[PDB]
RNA sequence: AGAGUUAAAUUAUAACUAAGCUGUAAAAAGCCCUAGUUAAAAUAAAAUAACCCACGAAAGUGACUCUAAUAAUCCUGACACACGAUAGCUAGGACCCAAACUGGGAUUAGAUACCCCACUAUGCCUAGCCCUAAACCCAAAUAGUUACAUAACAAAACUAUUCGCCAGAGUACUACUCGCAACUGCCUAAAACUCAAAGGACUUGGCGGUGCUUCACAUCCACCUAGAGGAGCCUGUUCUA
């Protein structure tokens, strides 16, 4: 349930000292605000690192490093798959939830109305 | 297949040995990974230090070894030195809050050492010394 | 560039078409090239359907190319591999019974297999944090790999031979050395590794 | 709304019920100054914004001869009705 | 905004709680 | 100190998988607020910026939750118009 | 306001193992009498509950328990009486930890600053003093009305009784004067002189080493090829003449 909002916020008919001090009135707007767009991570750490323990231990030959080197490239495919088709199906996948630009207009047709 | 996350209680007697042994005879993997380091340390049951390694150890050095590979050697190297003196499984306990806690967890999977439980020790004054100031930086 | 947007690369290969029938998935998409009345380009010059042709000839020819001397460019690639196929057709006469069953004497696979070795597995780019460079490792796509092998044959090649020597029988030399592992082609792929797992720790800064 | 407490006949579990005796009152003289507009040769005009009747209105302007708005309300219409419409326009003599 | 007069205010203080301080 | 050792922020891995356990264990931190708390109590923060800080997250909880409930009402009013080009 | 009490963390200290430990965007300095684990006083501070809004006149108060306890049969009121965070002073006691000043390291043209390490006053207890805050919810107390009515902005507008305060800006939380356990202090508080403005709110534009999202196909980075700056010569400027 929403946080009471009685006796809060500095009113001359108050009472109870503020509670409250928003930096911005608390006046729902007819829009929402975008999807952030999320902070990458260097990938394929965990298959370099076990490719660098052959090269140190054969004095940097992939006469013995094929498997290791293979899946190292295997990462780097799979990592490079995954972040060329991410950005295009997440704008329309919406995880259930509709995207900003629905929402906007959903909320266009039923306004919130301070004045009057 | 019931599984109970919560651990066996030392007063029962729950049926679930491992390697032949109790819950509370298996040994601790001490994880202490603080901001700019990762030290591990394996004890045993009677808390007698089996073997102990860390990111400066290990080669590591400065800010290299705060990083999450340099604890991901540090649990592979640990690990080894432990399944030398012959354990198995290993209660883990992580002991603060930094970069290496997931690379150590792994390291000592990847080690040859087999973990089966996880506790957070974390360091949490109820109120305590006053920490240092802010950094304006 | 004079073609538009609609336009398309031509299939060039004479295998694709003349055995159809015993596919139905890529039946489909040949007739619908067509049957979209998609424009196609000019055939280009450099590539044709013969069969003696191969794509990474080609292209190790146009780099190898100063100015627009394409002739001269295709003449040295003859002689390169005439000279390196001389070479191996002498040591197979000058062999035991078991070293003669060893001897490889096609150029093609020679040049092919050379390439393939001098390739680095693990490349550096310069990353700007807090003021300075650090060299951190990636992964280096596959063009990029077969890319910069060729590049460092034909630095190599141009730059610490001698003024006597020609180019053709130079460059041959290195082909048989990156071959066997032992060239300094060879040498310097190990060096760029060498840099790489130095800078192993520094990986995280890419944030891809 | 505050202006329409007067109308009211009451409120039943929250929802508010409509005075009918004073409905009858004000849509008595609403019809009857309706048809004496209309008997003078007057022009009317049905306006209404409302997407789940446009059609129905639409077709009552169209039996009755007399024009229709149904459709988006362009802002210089009934004001700035030289430039919307034409030179010489009649401004509509009664709304509904 | 009214910090062009609190500002004021400060450098008189600062300057005058020098005076003080120097004699 | 006192209390019982391994018993208190304790999870147990299951068919031999420790990532899977790992991200149970945060879970459980973070629905608790411990890993803001341990954030939060690296450096010190003066009462003057805790009550600030508390004024900023109350007032978030409120309008995020209000908006969302809005989201939630108005959520069935996204079926095809039946009325289109009436 | 007294009296009693301690959960979590930390430290003296002991055992064991390890050779390094702290620290940053990156380092150095410092430490190696150290770090990890186990066992553990004193001092100090009071996770979650708190998305609650209670008590007091205000400043303030939110770990537990007990004792004492929150004026007026319920208006306004000072220069009088009582109180007043934090910093600061005097005397004694405590000191985990934080920490002005100071010393070292780094950065910088310089850095007596931001960043890193060490440590003191002090923050703490008992007794006394000082009486200052953006002591601001910038909105005085007691009764009321939602009528009349939008400068702007903000926290909508107003009536009755009463007190305090306000007469351009700078000079000025200053000079002189009275009182004060104050003596580099607090309160009270001008003038000579200078200017024709100072000031509140708003609008558009520009800008932002402000944040969010998107984008540079010769393009900013990543990245491709050929060149300039090096030599002679040709030609064009500056200077010399
Ligand atoms: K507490
Ligand atoms: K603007
Ligand atoms: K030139
Ligand atoms: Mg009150
Ligand atoms: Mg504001
Ligand atoms: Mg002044
Ligand atoms: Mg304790
Ligand atoms: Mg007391
Ligand atoms: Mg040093
Ligand atoms: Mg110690
Ligand atoms: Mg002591
Ligand atoms: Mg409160
Ligand atoms: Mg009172
Ligand atoms: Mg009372
Ligand atoms: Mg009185
Ligand atoms: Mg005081
Ligand atoms: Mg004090
Ligand atoms: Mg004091
Ligand atoms: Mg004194
Ligand atoms: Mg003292
Ligand atoms: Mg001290
Ligand atoms: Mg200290
Ligand atoms: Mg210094
Ligand atoms: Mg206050
Ligand atoms: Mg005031
Ligand atoms: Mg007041
Ligand atoms: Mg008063
Ligand atoms: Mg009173
Ligand atoms: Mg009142
Ligand atoms: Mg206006
Ligand atoms: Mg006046
Ligand atoms: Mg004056
Ligand atoms: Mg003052
Ligand atoms: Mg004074
Ligand atoms: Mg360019
Ligand atoms: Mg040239
Ligand atoms: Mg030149
Ligand atoms: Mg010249």
């Amino acid at each position: 349930a929403t946080p009471s909002l009685r006796g809060r916020l500095a009113r001359l008919g108050n009472p109870r000292r503020p509670i409250l001090k928003p930096n911005k009135p608390l006046i729902l707007a007819n829009h929402v605000g975008e999807r952030r767009r999320e902070k990458g991570e260097a990938t394929c750490i965990t298959e370099m690192s076990v490719m660098m323990a052959c090269w140190k231990q054969n004095e940097f030959r992939d006469e013995a490093c094929r498997k290791e080197i293979q899946d190292f490239f295997d990462c780097a495919s799979r990592a490079e798959a995954a972040r060329k088709m991410r950005s295009i199906q997440e704008n329309l996948g919406e995880l259930g939830s509709l995207p900003p630009k629905k929402l906007n207009k959903l909320l266009h047709r039923f306004p919130n109305k301070p004045h009057v | 297949s019931s599984f109970s996350i919560y651990p066996p209680i030392p007063g029962q007697e729950n049926s679930l040995r491992w390697a032949g042994k109790k819950f509370e005879e298996i040994p601790i993997a001490h994880i202490k990974a603080s901001y700019n380091n990762t030290q591990i340390q394996v004890v045993s049951a009677a808390h007698q230090p089996l073997a102990h390694a860390s990111c400066g150890t290990e080669g590591f050095r400065n800010a290299k070894k705060g990083t999450g590979i340099a604890a991901q050697t540090a649990g592979i190297a640990a690990a080894a030195k432990a399944t030398g003196k012959g354990v198995t499984h290993v209660r883990v306990v992580v002991k603060g809050l930094g970069p290496g806690r997931l690379s150590a967890i792994k390291g000592l999977t990847m080690g040859g050492l087999e973990v089966i439980s996880i506790t957070d020790n974390t360091p949490i004054p109820h109120x305590g010394c006053r920490p240092r100031k802010a950094r304006r930086l | 560039s004079r073609y538009g947007p609609e336009y398309k690369d031509p299939q060039i290969d004479k295998e694709y078409y003349r055995k159809p029938l015993a596919e139905q998935t890529e039946e489909e998409k040949y007739e619908r090239d067509f049957k979209k009345t998609q424009l196609i380009k000019a055939a280009p010059a450099t590539k044709t359907s013969s069969v003696f042709e191969d794509p990474v000839i080609s292209k190790f020819t146009n780099m190898m190319m100063k100015g627009g001397n394409k002739v001269l460019a295709r003449s040295l690639m003859t002689q390169t591999l005439e000279a390196v196929k001389r070479k191996q057709f002498a040591k197979y006469h000058a062999a035991s019974a078991e070293e003669q069953a060893t001897i490889e004497r096609n150029p093609y696979t020679i040049f092919h297999q050379a390439l393939k070795n001098c390739e680095p597995v693990i490349g550096l780019v310069p990353i700007l944090k807090g003021g300075h460079f650090y060299q951190v490792p990636v992964p280096l796509a596959d063009r990029r790999r077969r890319f910069l092998a060729m590049k460092w044959m034909i630095a190599e090649c141009r730059e610490k031979k001698h003024r006597r020597v020609l180019m053709p029988e130079k460059l041959s030399q290195e082909l048989l050395e990156a071959f066997h592992n032992q060239g300094p082609v060879i040498k310097r792929k190990h060096d760029m590794h060498k840099m790489a797992e130095a800078n192993r720790a520094l990986a995280h800064y890419r944030w891809w | 709304h505050r202006f329409m407490e007067p109308y009211l006949f009451g409120s039943r579990l929250g929802q508010d019920i409509i005075d009918l005796e004073q409905t009858a009152a004000h849509l008595q003289l609403a019809l009857n100054f309706t048809a004496h507009v209309a008997y003078r040769e007057g022009i009317i005009l049905f306006v209404s914004r409302h997407r789940q009747f446009a059609h129905l209105i639409e077709t009552t302007a169209r039996d009755c001869g007399e024009y229709a708005h149904t459709r988006y309300f362009k802002g210089g219409l009934l004001t700035n009705a030289p430039l919307l419409l034409g030179p010489g326009v009649r401004l509509p003599d009664l709304i509904i | 905004k009214n910090i062009l007069k609190i500002r004021r205010r400060k450098m008189n203080h600062h300057k005058y709680r020098k005076l003080v301080k120097r004699t | 100190a006192n209390h019982l050792k391994f018993i208190a922020r304790t999870v147990m891995v299951q068919e031999g998988n420790v990532e899977g356990a790992y991200r149970t264990l945060n879970r459980i931190l973070t629905m608790d607020g411990l890993i803001e708390d341990i954030k939060r109590r690296r450096y010190y923060e003066k009462p003057c910026r805790r009550r600030q800080r508390e004024s900023y997250e109350t007032c978030r909880r409120i309008y995020n939750m209000e908006m969302a409930r809005k989201i939630n009402f108005l959520m069935r009013k996204n079926r095809a118009d039946p009325w289109q080009g009436c």
